[PDB]
């Protein structure tokens, strides 16, 4: 249960091919969570590609009403 | 603009007093200045990581342009990412790069340049393809030559002016693309804003290591 | 209208259950308060040490020794303490500071999307910002950001004019769509088909020039009147 | 002052890339049309 990564050695924890988004970060793209410990490369985010052509729009049809609070 | 520098760590003990260990001896009755300094150092560090997620990490989908990169004459080869470069990064931020150049460690970043690389592709898809309402919900798409439409409506001119000047406004902003590229390319202390960063903090760790003289 | 209360009750509703059953989401203020409370007693723990004197508290020194050693002794404790307190307020300046950089924040926010509207894309709410409500809180405040945003996108086919009789009409503020068949014009964030007509299109040039135009008819609402 | 000028830096990608900013010279001189952004080491280059 070795790892090698860019700030250093780890230990105690496995690699998992699996991504999830960063919960200890550890550096160098790698993040280390608890659900045994597991330390993982930190996903960017869902991968959304957009349909882009010269002669198509998209027009919204409804809305929502959102409230969000900022301290 | 800058938005982080280098992230350094100080190991109080070592730094003071080496491999003596009535040196430590003497030292842990001085208190909790080490635990001070620790902290405080901690704290850079994280409100450096912090930075950078809020700068770049501003949306949470990472967009894709699609394959057909055909934008009514629009040039953005300059600022798109080349996939034959391994790194995965236009020629204006390669240039950028290749502009640049104990007791103390420096940590590194916990988002590397791949992932930066990343967000600002996906900054760039989503403000080409989908104008501005991915930022605002939903990606919206949209034609290119409307969006501009759109942008000119914004400074009180008509769009009839646009699309019956298409083609020059596309040549004159792809003359001026490549005169970017090239004045970034000649000009050595256009990025001093950055480069002062690095030529401060390295210097600083300098001279405290000379005070151990 | 009665959507858009809904929607707002319902929203407020939620916000007063994300706030009572979340307690990370008053983080910020609570730091602030925990930092000084560290401060103060890491101050105190200072007042433990002995600075190389051979003790650490006065009485000891002046009943121990005389005046010739003791005052050497009390030099020692005098610039330790003196330091750890010249420590103390610098990192309470450097704490002020931004604070004070943080309150200036807070009311440019207050000035802007409280009291008004803001054009600034995320500076009051994530979204087209509608309208905003503060409230107080311990050392600080909290801002409610009521936020309008699209949903239920659809896709039509776009053309940027109408060729009508050799000449280019353009969308006066919407832009033009098409179901398939059709061509209508709606504004930018709802769709609200409309018939092109002479009224909301205007003319400009020949259709030679643009690139993308197509043909379809405009409704002019002064023949049928002039029929009659 | 760094994080200072992050602040500042994070405005600018919010207002003037994810849309158009009537704010005279916030993001070139001139009238505004739009902005792309470009990474730097340790900063970030606004292409107005
Ligand atoms: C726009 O969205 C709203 C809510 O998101 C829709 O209102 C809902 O309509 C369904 C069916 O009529 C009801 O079962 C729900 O109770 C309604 N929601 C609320 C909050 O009242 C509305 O129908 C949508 N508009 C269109 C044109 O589809
Ligand atoms: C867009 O710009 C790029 C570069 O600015 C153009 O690529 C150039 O193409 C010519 C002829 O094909 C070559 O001689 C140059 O060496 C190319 N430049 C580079 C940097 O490789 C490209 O042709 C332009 N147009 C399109 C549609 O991409
Ligand atoms: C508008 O049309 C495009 C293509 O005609 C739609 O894009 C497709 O979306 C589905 C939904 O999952 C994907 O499975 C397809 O792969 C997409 N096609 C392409 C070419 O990317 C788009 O969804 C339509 N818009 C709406 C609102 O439905
Ligand atoms: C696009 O919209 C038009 C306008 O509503 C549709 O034309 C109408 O369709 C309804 C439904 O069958 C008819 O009852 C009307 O008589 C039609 N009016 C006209 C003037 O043709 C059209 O059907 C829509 N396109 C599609 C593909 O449904
Ligand atoms: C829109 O209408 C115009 C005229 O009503 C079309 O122009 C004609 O096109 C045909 C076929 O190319 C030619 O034979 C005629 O000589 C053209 N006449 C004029 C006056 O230009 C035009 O082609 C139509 N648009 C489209 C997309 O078909
Ligand atoms: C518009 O897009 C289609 C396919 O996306 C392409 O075949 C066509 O050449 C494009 N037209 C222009 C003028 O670029």
């Amino acid at each position: 249960n070795v790892f090698q990564t860019r700030a250093g050695c780890l230990i105690g924890a496995e690699y998992v091919n699996n991504s999830y988004e960063c919960d200890i970060p550890i550096g160098a793209g790698i993040c280390a969570s608890y659900q045994s410990i597991i330390a993982y490369t930190m996903s960017l985010g869902a991968e959304n590609s957009v349909a882009y052509s010269n002669n198509s729009i998209a027009i919204p049809t409804n809305f929502t009403i959102s409230v969000t609070t900022e301290i | 603009l800058p938005v982080s520098m280098t992230k350094t760590s100080v190991d109080c003990t070592m730094y003071i007093c080496g491999d003596s260990t009535e040196c430590s001896n003497l030292l842990l009755q001085y208190g909790s200045f080490c635990t001070q300094l620790k902290r405080a150092l901690t704290g850079i560090a994280v409100e450096q990581d912090k930075n950078t997620q809020e700068v770049f990490a501003q949306v949470k989908q990472i967009y894709k342009t699609p394959p057909i990169k055909y934008f009514g004459g629009f040039n953005f080869s300059q600022i798109l990412p080349d996939p034959s470069k391994p790194s995965k990064r236009s020629p204006i931020e390669d240039l950028l790069f290749n502009k640049v150049t104990k007791g103390l460690t420096v940590l590194p970043p916990l988002l590397t340049d791949e992932m930066i690389a990343q967000y600002t592709s996906a900054l760039l898809a989503g403000t080409i393809t989908s104008g501005w309402t991915f930022g605002a919900g939903p990606a919206l798409q949209i034609p290119f030559p409307m969006q501009m439409a759109y942008r000119f409506n914004g400074i009180g001119v008509t769009q009839n002016v646009l699309y019956e000047n298409q083609k020059l406004i596309a040549n004159q902003f792809n003359s001026a693309i490549g005169k970017i590229q090239d004045s970034l390319s000649s000009t050595p202390s256009a990025l001093g804003k950055l480069q002062d960063v690095v030529n401060h903090n390295a210097q600083a760790l300098n001279t405290l290591v000379k005070q151990l003289s | 209208q009665k959507l858009i209360a809904n929607q707002f009750n319902s929203a407020i509703g939620k916000i007063q259950d994300s706030l009572s059953s979340t307690p990370s989401a008053l983080g910020k203020l609570q730091d602030v308060v925990n930092h000084n409370a560290q401060a103060l007693n890491t101050l105190v723990k200072q007042l433990s040490s002995k600075f190389g004197a051979i003790s650490s508290v006065l009485n000891d020194i002046f009943s121990r020794l005389d005046p010739p050693e003791a005052e050497v002794q009390i030099d020692r404790l005098i610039t330790g303490r003196l330091q750890s307190l010249q420590t103390y307020v610098t990192q309470q300046l450097i704490r002020a500071a931004e604070i004070r950089a943080s309150a200036n924040l807070a009311a440019t926010k207050m000035s802007e999307c409280v009291l008004g509207q803001s054009k600034r894309v995320d500076f009051c709410g994530k979204g087209y910002h509608l309208m905003s409500f503060p409230q107080s809180a311990p050392h600080g405040v909290v801002f409610l950001h009521v936020t309008y945003v699209p949903a239920q996108e659809k896709n039509f086919t776009t053309a940027p004019a109408i060729c009508h009789d050799g000449k280019a009409h353009f969308p006066r503020e919407g832009v033009f769509v098409s179901n398939g068949t059709h061509w209508f014009v709606t504004q930018r964030n709802f769709y609200e088909p409309q018939i092109i007509t002479t009224d909301n299109t205007f003319v400009s040039g020949n259709c030679d020039v643009v690139i993308g135009i197509v043909n379809n008819t405009v409704y002019d609402p002064l023949q049928p009147e002039l029929d009659s």
